[PDB]
DNA sequence: TGACACGCAAATTCGTC
DNA sequence: GACGAATTTGCGTGTCTCGACACG
RNA sequence: GUGUC
């Protein structure tokens, strides 16, 4: 097959969660479970993926809160890719902030670090 | 009009058919094969198989008569379906440094 | 009229061995001179070592990529006027 | 679940399955086709997001089926270099440690783990960590473990194609010990 | 572990075909085995293939006593492998002789540079580089360039006089140089003449003979002058650079074709084998390859090596054409053999003999008889022929109880099937050895079943001496137990039958897509007027008119 | 094969092919010359047009650029016969969709 | 967009459409008519054409490369 | 021109220049002249990179361009000028054997940048030489320019055609002026090394060396003197040296050599009365003048090269028959053995092995309008021109194979090489901080025996191949001078 | 045993040194 | 007056010269 | 090769 663009439209994990939640609830109602292994592969992939996502504490956030938190973090500098790299997991600890950005010692200060820390703790629930 | 559209009054022989038409294996399937094949190998040109004899030999449906058009299946289809909107990638938010 | 069943080797062993070379101080001087000419013209701006480089995602490590892009002045005056980059 | 990639391919619809919508059919046969398949360098496909534009169908004389060339975007799992993630360790080996993700069940960390790691498998699989600067720390890791946070680097792509006449891990990652899971990080 | 994505079945079409000639290097690169032995059969227990021989099983099997060697398979799924034979002395080619004598006229023989001017080379190149080029426009361009290359005898690049190039004998090239005219004495010819008397003090029988001593181009100088030609002037020489190259015109490495292309004949007469003429010619030319290598060490004179060389050269050129004219009587064989072009050229060839012919199955032919009790589009078929012919069809929801009754009827009765195919697994099963009561129930949707000829079938009926397009038609089949062909007399004029000794033939379409095409175009009701003038051809005959 | 003593078939020559051509039918002309006479599935390569085997080439020694097609056995036999005459039919494949 | 081709249905396209429909109906296809008890789907393929209930679009190609879409129901069937 | 030279220059421009530029360079050798857009189209490369490759090729005076039909610019790449990159070390060594490091470092940068101004040469030479010294970093600009003038008046570094419409027509004049410098802005004047002068000097060196190891050591001083007076008046094409007399020769002889008049004439007549026939005397009863023959000496040189090749490959007994048949032209097969006392069996073997490799020709003499291979006469003859031209085609493929073998071994032990070189910088910077012999045993045993034994063999192999390359490309130079002299541009 | 299209070649005339 | 160039014409050579079926 | 159209 032919590919137009190899790396394109970088998405998030909650988008995959939301896409896979409604994909299987309508598949079991419509599908006849006709092709055993062909459907089994998709079922296994989706089940393992949704399990890994549900173990990740990022499923309790609807898109409007995501948009609000992203617009709030857009303020200072941080990074286009490190934006969703920081949103992929919970930055509650100050050590994970130092590992998110490969160099977080000379760019900004730690007070602005705890600021965004509490900003994020006010966003995501537990 | 077949022997006048070239510009010269042709006759239907091996030499006239060698001049009016342009297919290697077609001209070889009429008269001397070795001469035409060796001339093609020496020159080394490419031949797009579109003649009835070529399509019969190789096995392509000839594009003369029934094979001139194409059929299309009419069913429920949508050219541009409504796609899922994004919640992450909108560049007026994603401003680079 | 005899027949061979085992094919000959792809490398038939030659008749004689090659000749040793001549060596003088000028010879190794020219050898080192060629070895430095190749390395220096490999490190010249005329040598295009930049076909094209692709980068998918942007990183923060933009400090260790300060490559100095100084082309030689093409001297368009003594050059075909049609070709203008 | 990292990058959605656009692709194009011709999909034939069975001549007997004409009652179902062509969009629904195409989506189902494109979900079944690329479900658990690894590709050359793009990564590992997960599922299908949506189709962008759908072309017309052609009926070739001789078969009687319906061929349609549609562009579809599928979700492929391909992370970048400096990305931290959590995993559940499967087991230990004298060469790295074998850990698995939810669906991706093959990643192994090399001997590059810490400042004083020691490996020895007498009967079971043991990873011990000594840490002495001015006090003494001894961390022990046995048969199974969970919640290991590490960076995925040294990504490798190997292709499997039939060599010769027709008469095994395509995706490979390693990890550096970042946050073993009390909690003790590593920097 | 995860599985890698792979394309299911690569289905593609053929866009266009390109013609090109290979080099000995590429020939060896493609070749598998190198034949060095001339012994065809080993003189051991039984008839068995000899390793590294012309009749080897490493190129492909031809019969059913031994499997394949490269890939374990049988004669059905086996295409073939090639081999390479190295020649001691490079030889001339039979089809590339005109190209060689033309290039020798174009390029030099002292400098290997095309004789043209710088201003004319570009005015030929820009005319050559055009977006539209037919095969005839390049036929005349070589003709136009050869003229200007043969007008001038002195090159502008260097200062040497070439002469001219003509052929002699059968495969022999003499470059006419060192001409002796009676106007002025040229220093080159003078030095040439002074260079010969230095050996005419031993034998005084060549001073009457040196006056026509000239340059005789042999394959060894010809191949090397094709290696010193620049690749810059090749696109102007009308030679595709990607397909061919000027050097690749001299054969020095012979390509052994696959073994499946030359089947062996077996006799129930003498426990006897009969090889192909190609195989015999190969075993005869390989014996010439070993007789020259023995004589150089054994010690031979120039002529005894030369006649063996040109014998090996002529046996390779007579292996393809095999009808060449102008052969010496001492070299001419008396028995006739067919070569590679003899398989192509001729009425019983492969171009219009096999490809055009392609004898059809599911057909028959029988004497016709009158029967004025049918319609205009009807024809009677005997039950004996209808029992042999079968028509495959897939079972729908409407054809379940219609074909279940037929498979219950049986193959011995006229309405019924003989072969049954399954939906997924594609294999045919007989209805005579197995039971019909149980396979009737064992039927699924989409099963191919081939039943006998029933009434209401689009069946083609025609005659052999076809001149016009109405000589073949399609009618509806009808089974009648009289063991003869019957049809209406009104449609006898299109076939031009005489009804005393005529035996017409009948064809049965196999696919459903063609059964509908022969009903609308080749219809008896549709085809009633003739395209020649427009008169109705089917009106009446003598008896009805009277 | 030829003859009734060996249970052969009938021959379809050029004069009867002209009658099918004058009508304009292409499906039946291809059905009773390629489908019912000799239907063969061959494979070639895209890099260099040559007859491979088992989805594998001996010229490039790589199965990456490998595809297949439907050809009558007569045409493949003619190609294998002409390749021994220093005449290599370099083929260029394409998708039927293309 | 204006059609520059004759509206009468050719027999060359009629035969190919009939063949395609006959081959598709034998592939366990949904019928577009309530057929009588009768086999040989070729015989009932003409019934759908006589009633103008065939979902097939004819694409006519011009020498330059222009494509023209026509409906079987829009074509005029004359016999 | 042929596939061998194109394959050689492809690698020569891939290892010297980049891949993108060498692609367009090789594409310019298959087609003589082509428009820019057609080139950028058929090559498949974008316009910007094609212009970069073109300006790179022009900056090194490797490709030319001309104005055609309407206003178009047709480019042309000459392969003969490209194949002269294997003699750069020899050129620099010949500049350094007469002059000193001044001329070497002046000319080594003129061939790496092609068209360059002298203000840049003096600049870079002064900078490099000031950086070479340690305490006294004083380099006079006048001494750098003195060697430049010595090159200019000996015709070693000439002026390329300067600037006098779609483009400008570059014109050349006979104004080889040296504008007076201003040492601490002169634009439009670029200098470039003259290669035919180097070829002439190499020809004189080869001639004097051959006549030295041939007969005498003293007569080579006399001929080198006779070749030193004609450097200014004689050119390359001219086959006959301008006439010179003995009285003028005795004027200019070396300072450390005291040879009188009549014995000098003795030496001159011994050089004239000689089978080699290098110098020829045209004189009178009173006196006369001598003329050196270059073509009939180059022919002997190429002949000696051919006999050396056949003697090293086939054997001395075989080269004996080669020389026997070269002397007696058009000899017959049974009469060659009564001369050469060699057994008939292996004699015929040697003859056929020579002829089957294109080392000899056979001419036909029939007595009938029919060829009649039985009733005809075969004669064995030798052709020098075709043999030299066919050995020249072999040398190029030999050099190409050597280059491919040298480039082949580097990419299997490459990561090993840049990994062992990465460890070198770990301790090279550490030794500056402080020498730790423990960090030395770290690198003493960190590299294993086969990890260090690979470079040992790779360096030797690369040296052997690069040393054989020069010994092979000197032979092509000795072989391309005999082919071009007989070639007469009509 | 008819068909003439290709080359190959010798007799002959206008032309300019 | 004598030599290089281009025209017209007698003479040399290669390819086939409808289809189908049955039997020995 | 023979026989029929
Ligand atoms: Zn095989
Ligand atoms: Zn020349
Ligand atoms: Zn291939």
């Amino acid at each position: 097959m032919e590919v137009k663009d190899a790396n394109s439209a970088l998405l998030s994990n909650y988008e995959v969660f939301q896409l896979l939640t409604d994909l299987k609830e309508q598949r079991k109602e419509s599908g006849k479970n006709k092709h055993s292994s062909g459907q089994q592969n998709l079922n296994t992939i989706t089940y393992e993926t949704l399990k890994y996502i549900s173990k990740t504490p990022c499923r309790h956030q609807s898109p409007e809160i995501v948009r609000e938190f992203l617009t709030a973090l857009k303020s200072h500098k941080l990074t286009k890719a490190e934006k969703l790299q920081l949103l992929n997991h919970r930055p509650v600890t100050a050590v994970e902030i130092q590992l998110m950005v490969e160099e977080s010692e000379e760019r900004l200060t730690e007070e602005q670090i705890e600021a965004l820390l509490h900003t994020v703790t006010s966003i995501l629930p537990a | 009009d077949l022997m006048t559209y070239k510009g010269e009054v042709l006759g239907i022989t091996r030499f006239g058919l060698a001049k009016m038409k342009e297919s290697v294996l077609m001209l070889a399937s009429f008269e001397k094969t070795a001469d035409h094949l060796f001339d093609a190998a020496y020159f080394g040109q490419k031949d797009s198989v579109c003649g009835v004899s070529e399509c019969i030999i190789m096995g392509i449906p000839m594009n003369i008569g029934t094979g001139l058009f194409k059929l299309l299946h009419k069913a429920d289809r949508d050219p541009n379906p409504p796609k899922r909107p994004l919640i992450f990638d909108t560049n007026e938010f994603h401003i680079p440094l | 009229p005899d027949v061979v069943l085992k094919p000959p080797p792809l490398f038939p062993d030659t008749d004689y061995k090659p000749v040793p070379l001549k060596t003088g101080e000028g010879e190794e001087y020219m050898l080192a001179l060629k070895q430095e000419l190749r390395e220096t013209m490999k490190r010249m701006p005329y040598f295009i070592e930049t076909p094209e480089e692709r980068q998918d995602i942007e990183r923060y490590s933009k400090r260790y990529m300060k490559v100095y892009k100084e082309e030689w002045i093409p001297d368009w005056r003594r050059l075909p006027r049609e070709m203008m980059p | 679940m990292f990058v959605l990639v656009e692709m194009v391919d011709t999909v034939r619809i069975p001549p007997w399955q004409f009652e179902r919508k062509l969009n629904d059919s195409i989506a189902e046969e494109l979900n079944k086709k690329l479900a658990n398949k690894v590709v050359y360098n793009v990564g590992l496909c997960i599922c299908l997001f949506d189709i962008t534009k759908l072309e017309d169908a052609y009926v070739f004389p001789g078969d009687g089926a319906s061929h349609t060339k549609v562009h579809f975007r599928c979700v492929v799992f391909h992370p970048f270099l400096d990305e931290i993630l959590i995993g559940k360790i499967k087991g230990c080996s004298p060469e790295g440690v074998h850990v698995s993700l939810g669906f991706f069940d093959d990643i192994l960390i090399p001997p590059e783990s810490l400042q004083q790691p020691a490996k020895f498998d007498e009967a079971e699989q043991v990873w011990v960590w000594e840490y002495e600067t001015e006090e003494g720390a001894h961390d022990l890791y046995m048969d199974t473990g969970e919640e290991i946070r590490f960076r995925v680097v040294d990504e490798s792509f190997v292709d499997t194609s039939p060599t010769g006449p027709s008469s095994e891990a395509p995706y490979t990652l390693v990890g550096s010990i970042s946050e073993p899971g009390s909690w003790w990080t590593s920097n | 572990v995860k599985e890698q994505f792979r394309e299911t079945d690569v289905a593609k079409k053929i866009s266009h075909i390109c013609f090109g000639m290979k080099s000995p290097e590429e020939m060896r690169q493609q070749a598998h085995i190198q034949v060095v032995s001339k012994n065809l059969y080993s003189q051991d227990n039984q008839h068995a293939p000899l390793l590294y021989g012309v009749l080897d099983h490493r190129m492909g099997t031809s019969e059913k006593d031994r499997p394949c060697e490269t890939c374990g398979k049988n004669l059905a799924d086996c295409l073939g492998h090639y081999g390479y034979i190295d020649l001691e002395l490079p030889c001339f080619h039979v089809g590339y002789f005109r190209a060689v004598i033309g290039i020798l006229q174009m390029i030099c023989k002292t400098c290997c540079h095309i004789m043209l001017s710088q201003e004319e080379k570009k005015q030929f190149l820009d005319y050559l580089k055009r977006p539209g080029l037919t095969y005839l426009q390049k036929r005349g361009l070589k003709k136009k360039i050869s003229d200007k290359c043969r007008k001038k005898n002195i090159c502008h690049h260097c200062g040497a006089f070439n002469g001219t190039v003509k052929k002699c004998g059968l495969l022999k090239i003499i470059h006419e140089k060192y001409k002796t005219n009676k106007k002025v004495v040229d220093p080159i010819v003078s030095n040439f003449l002074q260079s010969f008397e230095t050996a005419i003090e031993h034998n005084k029988e060549v001073e009457p003979l040196l006056g026509r001593a000239q340059e005789n181009l042999n394959p060894l100088v010809v191949l090397n002058l094709f290696k010193r030609i620049p690749a810059e002037d090749v696109p102007l020489l009308l030679m595709n650079p990607e397909a061919g190259k000027p050097s690749d015109l001299i054969l020095t490495r012979l390509l052994v074709p696959p073994l499946c292309i030359r089947p062996s004949v077996v006799s129930d007469l003498k426990s006897g084998t009969n090889e192909d003429d190609l195989t015999m010619k190969l075993t005869e030319i390989i014996f010439l390859n070993d007789v020259i290598k023995k004589h150089r060490i054994s010690g031979a004179k120039t002529q005894m090596i030369m006649e063996d060389w040109d014998f090996l050269q002529l046996q390779c050129a007579l292996y393809i054409n095999s009808e060449l004219s102008g052969i010496p009587l001492n070299m001419a064989p008396k028995k006739w053999t067919r070569g590679f072009v003899q398989r192509l050229k001729g009425k019983q060839g492969r171009f219009r003999g096999n490809l055009s012919g392609k004898r059809v199955d599911f057909s028959g032919r029988t004497v016709i008889s009158p029967d004025p009790n049918l319609r205009i589009d009807e024809v009677a078929v005997p039950v004996h022929v209808a029992k042999i012919l079968t028509f495959p069809e897939k079972v729908n929801k409407a054809n379940i109880n219609f074909l279940r009754k037929l498979v219950q009827n049986g193959p011995e009765v006229h309405p019924g099937a003989n072969f049954i195919q399954q939906r997924h697994t594609q294999m045919k099963r007989f209805l005579k050895y197995g039971n019909r009561e149980k396979m009737a129930q064992e039927l699924k949707y989409g099963d191919i079943v081939e039943r006998h000829l029933i009434d209401g079938d689009v069946v083609l009926f025609n005659r052999q001496p076809s001149l016009h397009k109405l000589s073949i038609m399609a009618h509806l089949a009808r089974v009648k137990p009289h063991r003869t062909f019957r049809f209406n007399e009104c449609v006898c004029t299109p076939y031009n039958a005489d009804f005393d000794g005529d035996e017409m033939n009948l064809h049965l379409p196999q696919t459903e897509e063609a059964k509908a095409e022969a009903l609308v175009l080749m219809g008896t009701k549709a085809n009633l007027v003739t395209p020649r003038n427009g008169e109705p051809l089917i009106a009446a005959i003598q008896d009805f008119l009277t | 094969t030829e003859g009734r003593s060996r249970d052969g078939g009938l021959r379809l020559g050029e004069m009867e092919r002209d009658c099918l051509i004058g009508y304009g039918a292409s499906m039946l002309l291809l059905e009773r010359l390629m489908i019912s006479s000799d239907a063969f599935e061959v494979d070639v390569c895209g890099q260099c047009g040559l007859l491979g085997y088992s989805g594998w080439c001996h010229y490039c020694k790589s199965s990456c650029h490998v595809s297949s097609l439907r050809i009558p056995y007569a045409c493949k036999l003619l190609f294998q016969e002409l390749q021994s005459m220093n005449i290599i039919p370099r083929l260029k494949l394409s998708k039927y969709n293309e | 967009q204006k059609r520059i081709t004759t509206p009468y249905m050719t027999k060359y396209e009629r035969a190919r459409v009939l063949g395609t429909r006959a081959l598709q109906i034998a592939m366990c296809a949904p019928v577009m008519v309530e057929l009588e008890g009768e086999t040989d789907p070729l015989l009932i393929a003409m019934k759908e054409l006589k009633a103008r209930k065939i979902p097939i679009i004819i694409r006519r190609y011009l020498p330059d490369g222009s494509y023209e879409d026509w409906g079987v129901d829009e074509l005029i069937i004359t016999d | 021109m042929t596939q061998a030279e194109i394959k050689l220059c492809s690698l020569l421009l891939q290892e010297h220049f980049g891949e993108i530029v060498e692609k367009i360079g090789v594409h310019l050798i298959r087609t003589g002249s082509q428009p820019l857009r057609v080139i950028a189209h058929d090559t498949g490369t974008s316009l910007d990179q094609v212009k970069k490759a073109l300006c790179v090729l022009v900056q090194h005076n490797l490709v030319s361009y001309q104005v055609h039909k309407r206003g178009v610019v047709e480019y042309e790449a000459q392969c003969s000028r490209v194949l002269r990159m294997l003699r750069y070390p020899r050129y620099i060594y010949t500049t350094k054997t007469l002059y000193s490091d001044t001329g070497e470092l002046i000319v080594e940068e003129l061939l790496l940048n092609g068209k360059l101004t002298m203000s840049a040469v003096v600049k870079k030479v002064a900078d490099r030489l000031t950086e070479t010294m340690e305490d006294g970093k004083t380099m006079d600009y006048a001494e750098v320019s003195n060697t430049f003038v010595r090159l200019a008046d000996t015709h070693f570094v000439q002026r390329c055609p300067s600037v006098p419409a779609p483009t400008l027509v570059i014109n050349e004049k006979d104004m080889y002026l040296v504008p007076k410098l201003s040492l601490i802005p002169d634009d439009g004047i670029y200098w470039q090394a003259n290669l035919d002068r180097f070829h002439q000097h190499f020809r004189d060196q080869a001639i004097v060396s051959a006549v030295a190891n041939r007969m005498d050591q003293t007569s080579s001083e006399i001929v080198r003197t006779m070749l030193r007076m004609s450097e200014i008046t004689t050119s390359s094409s001219a086959p006959f040296t301008q006439p010179l007399s003995s009285n003028e020769i005795f004027r200019s002889l070396p300072v450390g050599y005291n040879i009188s008049k009549q014995v000098l004439d003795q030496y001159l007549t011994l050089l004239a009365d000689d089978p080699l026939e290098f110098v020829g005397k045209s004189g009178d009863s009173g006196g006369g003048m001598y003329v050196i023959n270059l073509h009939k000496a180059l022919a002997s040189l190429a002949t000696a090269t051919l006999e050396s090749v056949v003697q090293e490959r086939f054997g001395s007994r075989c080269a004996r028959i080669f020389r026997l048949v070269l002397q007696k032209k058009h000899i017959e097969q049974k009469q060659v053995e009564d001369f050469a006392m060699i057994p008939a069996k292996e004699a015929k073997d040697m003859l056929y092995k020579m002829l089957s490799e294109n080392f000899m020709s056979l001419q036909e003499i029939p007595k009938t309008p029919d060829h009649a291979p039985s009733r005809t006469f075969y004669l064995y003859t030798v052709n020098i021109l075709s043999a030299a031209r066919m050995l020249l085609h072999r040398c190029y493929k030999s050099i190409a194979n050597l280059i491919e073998r040298r480039q082949f071994e580097t990419k299997e032990n490459k990561r090993l090489l840049e990994k062992s070189q990465r460890v070198e910088a770990i301790i090279a910077s550490m030794q500056a901080t402080g020498a730790e012999e423990a960090q030395l045993q770290e690198i003493e045993e960190m590299i294993t025996a086969p990890e260090r034994q690979q470079l040992e063999t790779l360096k030797r192999n690369v040296n052997k191949l690069d040393a054989s390359e020069i010994q092979v490309d000197e032979t092509i130079f000795l072989l391309e001078s005999y082919i071009e002299c007989t070639m007469k541009r009509q």
